């Protein structure tokens, strides 16, 4: 008296036209198919934009045993949505959830059991042009005139290899200390989504994970290695629809000995080719 | 029963009528004895100093996830404990929690509270890490059996957890723990990886933390793919760019926050350096290793670099660029890292490979004008260990007494020697390593004062015990240079004075061996009254040792039958008094023996080398000696410690005086069978015990004895001495009272033949039947019809009983 | 099928000799000695090794001056078709008597018998019994002679047939001599 579902592929990723297989196994039932897009309201950025509610990707029930031991069953869905409706990326984030789902449910005189299944979005055309950028840490990079006068005199220097990264490619660089009065304690990187809601409109960066790249003071003058790697379902193709946007930034943050704080924001671009 | 009479022997017509015809051989006639490698030294032991050296008293603090003030064991005790839970998690299926266990442990490598505990703390999580990095594998390589999607899956789901740590030391530890999975990815993972984390190294900022990363990074890559040395060389060259901060301001700033000295930060990064250079340099080609010379030498303090340099290239590298060491090594800052400990681990390189002849003599010069010049005595010997094997290898005796005169000067003043016996023990073992020849070793001037130094009692018996092996096993031929007598003369002295009640019997012989050795090779030519001379003062000089006191009697016996071989029996009126000491010598000499047996024996065998000078009246005084010895001899007796019975050695003692009293003389003013007589007396009153039977057959070989000696030629003679056979000239009375003792001699072994058979002990009769048969067949007259009478009925006795 | 036996004794080292003659341990070669027969007087642990590296059957037993005493007064050992007693020879009364040997024989009744007490090398047949005293192979003195000439006996048995070849040193030269037995 137990249920499984067991997806074909062990990854669970399936793209925009393949079709879903897999086998149930037990030990009447019915199994649904379900992607939504959960936005969640938040605080009022700028009527209330009362239209951020819930969109449903697909939907598909089948009938899979009409009214022991182990028992397996073999099913299958096409992932197909009419014309023009695209299957969105699964992305777990905090104010916009894309999630597909198959939930098993028998029926008795009902056990269930819920699987979630990623989705890729297609690869883009393709023109993939990188695009580097340069940047200087500098004590004019804190935007308060009060604070800056206790800032130490620092420089550092960095190259980012691109911000418009591919989702399966690490974001890779370098950042050079070259002069900086203070010692620093902490070199890290902050990928920080921003999700926005509704239209004219709710937007919000919240932190997915923290790297830190250098580790106390650093040679000045050594070119500490910018690496990154996207985390798996909390990073998505940076996508917009007229309900919602999903983009991703980078903040290099520098941290000094006295306990001071420097932010750099870049804001990437990511895609999959 | 009945009287005997001797069957008439004629020993030379029997053995002529009974020997075998023999035909020569000519030259020609076939006769049947005609005619990663083993170079690598793995991290497994590296460990085991690592963490011995590296101990530190103060209370430690090991904060995961708050403990303080814990002792060293007790951070060992729960690093295991973090270990243990390690394993328990992942047999339990909990693996997040391995992981996250694994990335605090590394994260404890983060920390510097206490930087002398820095390296064998490296040593332990290293460990866990370890444990880590072979038990993921498995799981994936279980899963396995271009894997399978399932272990691909597996694969890239801890790669990816463990690329979604924050901090850069754990998430670079456990990255490059788990190094070797990235054979499931693709077949260029790893050569995609190990730059990668060489770079990523660059981050931390603390130089001992990144130099202890980077040889992690090393012996992860050694030990998953050693064939990425390209990669690896970027280690190298980084560190190099690194090396500037290790005495820059900030590190300073740290060790006064924490109150560490220089001096003892600075040997806290040997221990990795040494693994980083030794991983870089293996099987490298001498141009990489020549270009890492010139960019360590390029540097500024890099009196450190230099020590990895020598503790990690090949021998003969250093060894002929060793020159350019000394250069190197003599510019190099005092208040910094210790120039002996450079010195030495230089002395270490030139110990395995020969630098070039024409530099061999300033070398040794200039290594030990800063030798000589240290303080402290204890860095000074471990300089001094190492140097002295070269300066012995390559120099000649001359060098070898200007160095340990040095070393002399240096430890004498302030009783140092305590604090470095077992190195001492070391130098004095390479110079007896290298000097075979013992006229040459002593000629040495400051050999003997360096044995001096040795002046406690334990630490010195075993230099002697050195000195001896090495002569024993290096001299094949007796010498005599009186250089070498008196010197080890005075080592076995030093030696045997060790002897006390305390002392074992196995150390008591191993002492005996060595005593023993020296004293078989000391041969005074024809100078036969100074080797006694020698052995004069050899009993005087180890008495207590009972095994040298054997050896001396059997080699002053040898000594004086080697005169009567030299002189071919003609004694001189000179040397029949020295032959006359010599056994009067033996006389002395064997009383003072402990053990029973060994003093019989020995009292025999200096009877018959007594008799065989013509002096008759000191072999009587033997042999009585000998006989008033016999009634001592034990029932129960000692052999190889355990306890044995002492019947048939007592027989086979007996037999052996018997046997040999056949030859000896009677002195006319004493009556004939005169020691025989005292002996029947003793062996009669003998306390033989009661469920012994061999008694008769001592009387069996009495028998045998006197009927052998009642013949008119004895079977063997002495050289120049007159037997029974020729001085009583076959008398008549001799051999009446020799048939007298017959006849006392049968009525005791009949009477004990009839005690048996009253016993009712028929086995033990019918044997002693059998025995005295044969002995009847063997030397009774069966022509007299009494003994033949006597003979048939005992055949029958011993017939009716089996 | 050939049996090659190197009957020994009397090497008293070093009681009475450094070593044995240099050119025996030449003539000695290791893998070439099926079976060593000591009569005793090894007095070492040392010359016991030494025989140890010349063969892989090694029969050794009690003198009057060993230093080892576990070592059997009397030993009988079948090689071949023929049985070989082994005692070291100052257990006869007198030394070397043929009457004491032949006792020996009865009551073991063995083959051959090796006594080797007197230095002075023998070999004879008596009663169809087979005798040999090999003598000191380091010549060490012995109160019964005047001169000891170091001697070593090879026995060789094949079938019911040995031939013995005796090595002795006289002067500087390895004289070897030759004898027949076999087994009526």
């Amino acid at each position: 008296t137990a249920l499984d579902i067991k997806i074909k592929r062990a990854n669970k990723v399936y793209h925009a036209g393949e079709v879903l297989s897999g086998v149930v196994v037990i030990s009447g039932v019915s199994l649904t198919m379900e992607g939504t897009v959960n936005l969640q309201l938040s605080a009022k950025s700028v009527a209330f934009y009362n239209s951020v509610k819930p969109i449903q990707i697909i939907n598909s029930t089948i009938e899979m045993v009409k009214p022991s031991g182990k028992t397996e069953i073999p099913f299958e869905f096409p992932l197909h949505l009419k014309g023009n409706k695209v299957l969105y990326e699964t992305y777990h984030g905090v104010f916009v959830n894309i999630q597909y789902t198959l939930r098993c449910d028998m029926k008795r005189s009902d056990l269930t059991k819920t699987c979630e299944f990623i989705v890729h979005s297609a690869p883009q055309k393709g023109k993939f042009t990188p695009s580097p950028v340069d940047f200087t840490i500098t004590p004019e990079t804190l935007q308060n005139v009060k604070e800056r006068a206790l800032l130490p005199k620092f420089l550092l220097r960095g190259h980012l290899n691109s911000t418009n990264c591919v989702i399966t490619q690490p974001l890779t660089g370098e950042l050079v200390v070259e002069s900086s009065e203070a010692a620093i304690r902490s070199v890290e990187l902050q990928l920080v989504r921003v999700e926005t809601c509704g239209c004219a409109y709710a937007r919000d960066a919240t932190e997915i994970q923290n790297i830190q790249i250098a580790d106390g003071d650093v040679c000045r003058g050594l070119s500490v290695p910018i690496y990154m790697v996207f985390p798996r379902l909390f990073t998505c193709p940076t996508l917009e629809t007229t309900n919602f946007k999903v983009e991703f930034e980078v903040n290099i943050v520098v941290l000094l000995h006295p306990d001071h704080l420097i932010t750099e924001n870049f804001p990437l671009k990511l895609c999959r080719i | 029963v009945f009287p005997w009479h001797s069957r008439n022997r004629n020993y030379k017509a029997e053995f002529a009528s009974c020997r075998l015809e023999a035909v020569p051989l000519e030259f020609g006639d076939y006769h049947p004895l005609k005619p990663v490698g083993s170079d690598f030294e793995p991290w497994t032991n590296k460990r085991g100093e690592i963490l011995a050296r590296y101990t530190t008293t103060e209370k430690l603090s090991i904060n995961l996830f708050e403990l303080l003030n814990l002792t060293q064991q007790d951070y060992v005790n729960r690093i295991e404990e973090l270990n243990q839970s390690l394993k328990d998690a992942w047999a339990s299926d909990q693996k997040v929690k391995a992981l996250k266990i694994v990335i605090q442990c590394s994260k404890l490598l983060s920390d510097t509270s206490v930087i002398q505990f820095y390296p064998s703390k490296f040593v332990l999580i290293t460990d866990i890490l370890d444990t880590f990095g072979k038990l993921v594998y498995e799981r994936i390589f279980s899963m396995c059996v271009n894997a399978n999607d399932t272990a691909k899956e597996t694969c890239l789901n801890w790669f990816f957890k463990i690329a979604s740590i924050r901090e850069l030391i754990p998430r670079f530890y456990v990255e490059a723990s788990i190094l070797k999975c990235n054979k499931f990815l693709s077949k260029t993972g790893i050569s995609e990886c190990l730059p990668r984390l060489t770079c990523m190294i660059r981050g931390i900022g603390d130089p001992l933390v990144s130099v202890y990363a980077r040889a992690y990074l090393c012996r992860v890559g050694m030990e998953v793919a050693p064939h990425l040395k390209e990669t690896l060389n970027k280690n190298f060259f980084d560190f190099l760019l690194t090396f500037k901060q290790i005495h820059g301001d900030t590190v300073q700033n740290q060790l006064v926050v924490q109150g560490v000295e220089l001096p003892s930060y600075l040997p806290l990064y040997p221990p990795a350096m040494d693994w980083i250079f030794q991983c870089i340099s293996y099987h490298a080609p001498e141009a990489l290793l020549t270009e890492m010379m010139e960019r360590c030498k390029k540097l500024g303090n890099n009196a450190l670099l230099l020590n990895s340099v020598m503790s990690a290239f090949r021998a003969e590298f250093i060894a002929t660029r060793s020159m350019d060491f000394i250069g190197m090594i003599k510019e190099c800052d005092e208040s910094g890292f210790p120039k002996h400990l450079l010195f030495r681990s230089l002395g270490l390189n030139l110990a395995l490979a020969d630098p070039p002849e024409s530099d061999r003599l300033q070398i040794l010069n200039e290594a030990w004008k800063v030798i000589t010049k240290l303080k402290n005595p204890q860095d000074y010997i471990n300089c001094a260990e190492v140097w002295v094997e070269y300066t012995c290898k390559h120099f000649t005796k001359r060098e070898v007494n200007t160095v340990l005169a040095d070393v002399i000067k240096h430890m004498t003043p302030d009783r140092a020697f305590e604090d470095s016996y077992p190195q001492l023990q070391l130098i004095i073992k390479k110079v007896i390593a290298h000097f075979h020849d013992f006229s040459v070793l002593f000629s040495v001037e400051k050999f003997l004062p360096f044995l001096d130094m040795f002046q406690k009692e334990s630490v010195r018996v075993e230099v002697c015990k050195c000195i001896m092996d090495a002569f024993i096993k290096h001299q094949q031929e007796p010498t005599k240079d009186p250089v070498i007598l008196n010197a080890l003369l005075h080592v076995c002295k030093t030696m045997h004075d060790s002897v006390n009640a305390l002392t074992l019997e196995d150390e008591k012989r191993m002492l005996s061996y060595l005593i023993n050795g020296f004293i078989k090779m000391v041969s005074f030519g024809r100078d036969f009254e100074q080797q006694l001379s020698f052995y004069v003062e050899s009993r005087s000089m180890f008495c207590n040792l009972e095994p040298v006191l054997v050896q001396l009697i059997h080699s002053v016996n040898r000594l004086a039958m080697e005169t009567r071989k030299v002189m071919k029996g003609n004694h001189s009126r000179k040397t029949a008094a020295f032959v006359r000491a010599c056994v009067a010598y033996c006389f002395i000499t064997i009383p003072s023996l402990a053990g029973i047996f060994t003093r019989l024996n020995l009292y025999l065998h200096s009877g018959q080398v007594a008799l065989a000078n013509q002096c008759l009246s000191q072999a009587d005084a033997f042999f009585k000696a000998a006989i008033s010895l016999v009634p001592e001899v034990p029932k129960m007796i000692n052999i190889d410690g355990k306890m044995r019975p002492s019947e048939s050695f007592l027989l086979e003692f007996l037999c052996n005086f018997f046997s040999t009293l056949l030859i000896v003389p009677d002195h006319p003013e004493h009556g004939v069978l005169f020691l025989v007589r005292e002996l029947l007396n003793v062996i009669q009153d003998y306390t033989w015990e009661d469920n012994s039977d061999e008694k008769i057959r001592i009387y069996t070989c009495v028998l045998h004895l006197l009927s052998a000696m009642s013949q008119e030629t004895y079977l063997y003679h002495i050289d120049k001495v007159d037997s029974n056979d020729s001085l009583y000239g076959g008398d008549s009375k001799f051999l009446a009272e020799n048939n007298k003792l017959c006849e006392t001699v049968m009525a005791q072994i009949l009477e004990h033949l009839k005690t048996l058979a009253k016993d009712e002990a028929l086995k033990r009769q019918s044997s002693l039947g059998l025995s005295f048969f044969n002995s009847i067949l063997a030397h009774g007259d069966l022509r007299n019809n009494k003994l033949n009478q006597l003979s048939v009925n005992l055949w029958h006795l011993a017939q009716r009983h089996g | 099928g050939h049996r090659l036996v190197l009957v020994l004794g009397d090497l008293h080292i070093p009681h009475r000799c450094n070593s044995l003659p240099a050119k025996f341990k030449k003539l000695l070669v290791p893998g070439k000695i099926q079976h060593i027969l000591c009569t005793g007087n090894l007095c070492t642990k040392e010359s016991y090794d030494y025989l140890k590296t010349l063969a892989g059957d090694v029969h050794i037993v009690r003198g009057d001056f060993d230093e080892n005493l576990n070592y059997p007064e009397q030993k009988v050992v079948t090689v071949g078709q023929f049985k070989i007693g082994l005692i070291h020879g100052h257990q006869v009364i007198p030394w070397g008597d043929m009457a004491s040997l032949a006792l020996l024989q009865r009551q073991f009744d063995v083959d051959i018998l090796i006594s080797g007490h007197t230095h002075k090398f023998e070999a004879f047949e008596h009663e169809n019994k087979f005798y040999i005293n090999p003598g000191s192979a380091t010549g060490a003195y012995n109160a019964l002679e005047t001169n000891i000439i170091p001697s070593f006996v090879l026995m060789d048995i094949q079938a019911s047939t040995v031939v013995t070849y005796v090595y002795q040193l006289i002067g500087d030269d390895v004289k070897v001599e030759r004898i027949e037995y076999k087994k009526p």
